[PDB]
RNA sequence: GUCUACGGCCAUACCUAGGCGAAAACACCAGUUCCCGUCCGAUCACUGCAGUUAAGCGUCUGAGGGCCUCGUUAGUACUAUGGUUGGAGACAACAUGGGAAUCCGGGGUGCUGUAGGC
RNA sequence: UGACAUUGUCAGGUGGGGAGUUUGGCUGGGGCGGCACAUCUGUUAAAAGAUAACGCAGGUGUCCUAAGGGGGACUCAUCGAGAAUCUCGAGUAGAAUAAAAGGGUAAAAGUCCCCUUGAUUUUGAUUUUCAGUGUGAAUACAAACCAUGAAAGUGUGGCCUAUCGAUCCUUUGUUCCCUCGAAAUUUGAGGACAGAGGUGCCAGAAAAGUUACCACAGGGAUAACUGGCUUCAGCCAAGACGUUGCAUUCUUCGAUGUCGGCUCUUCCUAUCAUACCGAAUUCGGUAAGCGU
RNA sequence: CGAAACCACAGCCUGGGGAACGGGCCAGGCAAAAUCAGCGGGGAAAGAAGACCCUGUUGAGCUUGACUCUAGUUUGACAUU
RNA sequence: UCUGCCCAGUGCUCGAAUGUCAAAGUGAAGAAAUUCAACCAAGCGCGGGUAAACGGCAAG
RNA sequence: GUAGAGAUUCUGACGUGCAAAUCGAUCUUCAAAUUUGGGUAUAGGGGCGAAAGACUAAUCGAACCAUCUAGUAGCUGGUUCCUGCCGAAGUUUCCCUCAGGAUAGCAGAAACUCAGAUCAGUUUUAUGAGGUAAAGCGAAUGAUUAGAGGUACCUAUUCUCAAACUUUAAAUAUGUAAGACGCCCUUGUCGCUUAAUUGGACGUGGGCCAUCGAAUGAGAGUUUCUAGUGGGCCAUUUUUGGUAAGCAGAACUGGCGAUGCGGGAUGAACCGAACGUGAGGUUAAGGUGCCGGAAUGUACGCUCAUCAGACACCAGAAAAGGUGUUAGUUCGAACUAGCCCUGAAAAUGGAUGGCGCUUAAGCGUACUACCCAUACCUCACCGUCUGGGUUA
RNA sequence: UGAAAGUGAAUGCAGGUGGGAACGCCCUGGCGUGCACCAUCGACCGACCCGGAAGUUUGUCAAUGGAAGGGUUUGAGU
């Protein structure tokens, strides 16, 4: 799928309550933090005698994800999330068809 | 496994019942703008036959 | 084994009459569908949008709510051992008016008419509809019409 | 599979009409289903007899089952009162052709009957409504067959084909 | 009655060959300054009426193709209910009800609403 | 020998020597197959709806910044005619419309062109599968903000019918937000809200074999094993060709002793021999008495 | 002198139907006390909650490259120093 | 009386790239919890040997 | 080769034995890796083993004892008095679910309201909807027969078909309406809507007023809590997979399961009929020679069978035949129809239920009389429910 | 009522509409009146989405504060 990197949509922001510019860009999920308190619960049930206690996934079946697009609004820089469908090949601001 | 053969004569069993028929419906399902009207015009007609008693 | 789509065994349902193809007949948009009204709902395949489930195909209810381009009707579906009520969000291509309503909404006018002229003139009028009566004893006249005598046909090879 | 019977006419095929004006019927009395290969066996038993007896231009044979419904093999749907077989001759020849047919029943299974038919040869008129409109001049023979007048079409249509017809 | 504009049902209105059309209207038509668009004003856009009914259009004819109704098919095919009915079965008949389709033949070849023009 | 090693605690690795667990479900018994496990079209299906099989013919876990939205102009598949590809006649769609199949479509939903991001935000209300729970998909609105068009109007993804995901955890977006409870500041964390990461066994456990040494609770709801049921001769004339006849899982798994031989008895005739006739050592009829 | 196993009740056949091989049901053949010695056709004779097969979110002995760990073992670091 | 060929795989065994890396320590940033960076043994990766080792006929 | 030590064969005896491993005969070994007493050590995930998963006190693929422990159980078995009233389900959805649960339905108690209403497994009148049976191919598509014409075609024909083909299109099932929440007029409200009090929606105040707007019949509806069930099976008709099946899988209705009774000789669902205790009468299905209650009835026929025929489900049979016979149809002949016979062919003795039956006690048709169910009718009594009375 | 900090239930006779128990009244019905109950239309309280008036002191411009009004959404509320 191809999606332009810019785009011109309504901004939920509180200021503009409008349609305005907005960069795309695809949602990256960021590293996971070793003090969230799931980690830190894993931790200290994990320490110990008492081998392995909590399910690890093995069965991975979907090959691909969703898509999601944060949206950067040019003029007060509010950011707001959309889904798109899944796709195999993903690409921001490509050649247009011809 | 799967039959229809006693399902019907157990549908029937206590009568196929229709859903009581009340004489006001609720005015959701309807058009938010109408809604909202018919308060209006409701309040308007509540205040009307007041002041008429109230005058008579 | 089935599938469950909710266009599924539509074929014959959603078609349109043989030659009667094409651009939709415009007095369609034209009449007016207020709530109380009973509509037959008959489902054309020509707009896809606003299409009621195959089951409301040929189900007439009263209408309920008068939108932009739509009518919401309301049907009594059988589910188990009662009747629910089904409210559907139909367009107006979908839906006709049911001549039955009318020819009672005309049987009622004519039925007050009656009324007034029977207390006009100081009588009373049979305003209620009665299935049909036996025939009446009446007589049959043979002139110019002899009575033909038939005897049953002896069997034939004809293929 | 392919049905076993291919040639379905047998006998003087390209015979006009007038010259065989007999027509006798194997019907089956019975609901059934024929085998293709059946079928088959009576068209060769019928043809030899007919050939051997009678010749082979004093008959038209032509059979009305086709084998369409699939069974490995193909059968032919019989109803009751359909015609199985069709033999149109001279009149002299109705004890050869009800002979032939009669010995074919034996290859039929179920029942099967010999009906001599009130209808002109292969046409669908009578054999006296054929007489009459034969001498009206509305039929002309075409071939193994015969074109009728009817009242439709343009009136030059008509007339070029039958010129001889005499319209009141 | 005829014509135009806007329509309703959407072939009794369609397709085809031929013969007519007085008035007005309509159409064909002349031109490319401009508004406008194309390879090309041929289409579309704009200005006008010098000729024309050749066509469009209206109408008539054809045992025309088609289409729409009425009858024939036909109480036929089929089907709901019934029998300790028939028949080895296949299937069939009967009793009480409902009841088509093609072929074929007769008739028909648009009606009509509002606003106007002749 | 010697401040090494040996011991002590922790950190890597190794560790069937040993420990505890597991080793899907459906299924004409199970196992091996296949997915009928989530799903769509035409059928099975018997003219409302609903309706099964490891029934049948096929699909789906995608693809697309246009193949989405709006407006304008145009007509397609073919066939005939004739010029060193384009030209006009016909042309009811016989072409195209992403992908399976069906439905839908002609001044369009088709092919080009122009502008576009309604594939957006927030509600509730409906429809389908349904318990009228969830999920998924869909319909008609409403409050904003816009695209487009002269405008009416149309647009909340794909002309319609499929293309998908809870709790917990993690992660991202959002608020000049709430809490860290003796009082503060700054980090950090915990919330509310909206998404995503993933459970295809698709209402979503973290899971290799083997037993002929085998063990339990059961099962005739379920196999082997026994019972039942089910699968040569006569017609036709050239004896060919035809034609008509003579797996299932119901019982038993708190047990019906499992092949052959030996022994012994009896019945059937579809006759090997014997008896009696009949047809040219060869073939039939009556015939199961006796033998084999 | 003196047990035991076994025992619903029982004890002649043929056919029918029936959980598809009856001692009982239905229709027949029939039918005379009390017994002794043999006998192995039947009682689908006895013995035992099939030991084969399958089911169970029941086990167990064995195995390995299953899942999670472990005595031991190798190496590091600190302490003894 | 003979015990053939094969180190490919697996197993065992003795040498190396600097490829790895935990705990401690080291270096910087912070007001700190800490965050980055470098380094680290063994085990493995890489190279040699070995079949009267498991085995196969890399070898046929 | 004996004592001693073993334990091959008879698969001998015995096999509720002398014996929870013995007895007989035969057989192996018998101067050493020999046989053995006592002392002594090794103990249960351990010992010990010239190796059989052998042995470890009749216990060994993990001994024995007591505990935790009344371990757990979607599995098996049992679950104790009477009568009265009501009375099921084997189906939907989800589940590592398929021998089980949750869920909806069925079902029971307890209530509450409503009322000539608000309704119906029905018809009628009015009006919708559908693409199955049939029908069609000289209509599209698809398959197929045969000539003739006009030049492999084209034209008019013609033979024959369709589950995924179709113009057309039933029967049966199917949605709704058939009014007082009605009708007519007047009139008010609104921020919606319109060019506009114009509409729209809800109203006000009046007016017509149970023939109040089809037939028939019934009183009606809703809450609450909970049990059992979540293996089904048979028949009619329609039908799928299958060579077939007392086969597998569905659709509508009725039955069985849960249900006796009369008839089918007998049988879970076939036919009749559904059941409190009795008396009388009359019937259903089926029957009246005897068994067996009831005509060895009436009328007209067919049939002679060397193993006839005898009543649906049903206990099974075919093509073709006959110097069988009784009739019919058409030109002596060919036929067409009934009955009988042949085709027809198994195993303990044996089944129209048995005996028997032949101008039937067989077969077809008509006609009376008769027999009897727990069914119907009148009556008595028992119980339940329902309604009307009861301060003397 | 909300996760919390926190806020915290009368326009009205504690409100209209329809059906209603019981009673009254009038000549079988009619008129008034409406308990309990459900259909329903609105008001109030809280959460959510807006909206920023007083007041408070502390940064006055700001800080803090949160009334009026708007949703026709939400709660196991009045």
């Amino acid at each position: 799928v191809n999606i332009p990197k810019t785009r011109k949509t309504y901004c939920p922001g509180k200021n503009c309550r409008k349609h305005t510019v907005h960069r795309v860009t695809q949602y990256k999920k960021g590293p996971d933090s070793k003090l969230a308190q799931g980690k830190r619960r894993y931790d200290r049930k994990q320490s110990g005698f008492g081998g392995q206690t909590k399910p690890v996934f093995h069965k991975k079946a979907k090959v691909t994800k969703k898509v999601v697009l944060r949206l950067e609004c040019v003029s007060c820089k509010y950011k707001n999330q959309l889904v798109l469908k899944r796709c195999k090949h993903f690409e921001l601001g490509g050649e247009k068809k011809t | 496994n799967h039959t229809n053969h006693n399902q019907n004569k157990k549908a029937h069993r206590n009568g196929i019942k229709r859903p009581q028929k009340h004489r006001y419906d609720s005015l959701k399902y309807r058009d938010a703008k109408f809604r909202r009207n018919q308060k209006f015009a409701n309040r308007g007609t509540v205040e009307a036959i007041r002041q008429a008693k109230a005058s008579a | 084994p089935h599938s469950y789509g909710i266009r599924a065994r539509t074929r014959y349902t959603f078609q349109r009459g043989f030659r009667e193809h094409g651009q939709i007949r415009l007095s369609t948009y034209l009449k007016t569908y207020k709530v109380g009204d009973i509509v037959d709902i008959k489902v054309n395949g020509a707009v896809q949008k606003g299409m009621p489930h195959k089951y409301y195909h040929g189900k007439t209810g009263v209408v309920y709510n008068v939108t932009q381009s739509s009518v919401g009707v309301l049907i009594y579906k059988v589910v188990g051992n009662r009747y629910m009520e089904k409210r559907v969000n139909v367009r107006i291509e979908h839906v006709k008016h049911s001549k039955c309503r009318q020819d009672f909404l005309d049987r009622v006018k004519a039925n007050e008419a009656k009324r007034k002229e029977a207390k006009a003139q100081g009588k009373t009028v049979q305003l209620r509809r009665q299935p049909a009566p036996p025939a009446k004893a009446h007589f049959v006249s043979t002139e110019n019409n002899e009575p033909v005598t038939l005897h049953p046909v002896a069997y034939d090879t004809t293929i | 599979p392919d049905s076993k019977i291919r040639i379905f006419d047998l006998g003087r095929k390209r015979a006009g009409v007038d010259e065989f004006p007999l027509c006798i019927h194997l019907v089956s009395n019975e609901y059934e289903q024929i085998t293709s290969e059946a079928l088959e066996a009576a068209r060769i038993c019928a043809n030899k007899y007919l050939v051997k007896i009678g010749g082979k231009d004093s008959f038209h044979l032509r059979v009305r089952a086709h084998p369409f419904h699939v069974v490995n093999g193909l059968v032919a749907r019989v109803n009751i009162g359909q015609i199985l077989m069709s033999v149109r001759t001279k009149d002299s020849s109705r004890a050869t052709a009800i002979e032939a047919l009669r010995r074919c029943q034996y290859k039929f299974p179920g029942q099967q009957r010999i009906i001599v038919s009130k209808k002109w040869g292969f046409s669908q008129y009578a054999r006296d409504e054929y007489i009459e409109k034969r001498s009206r001049g509305e039929i002309i023979p075409d071939g193994c067959y015969a074109k009728f007048l009817n009242k439709r079409g343009s009136l030059q249509e008509k007339l070029d084909l039958f010129p001889e017809a005499s319209f009141n």
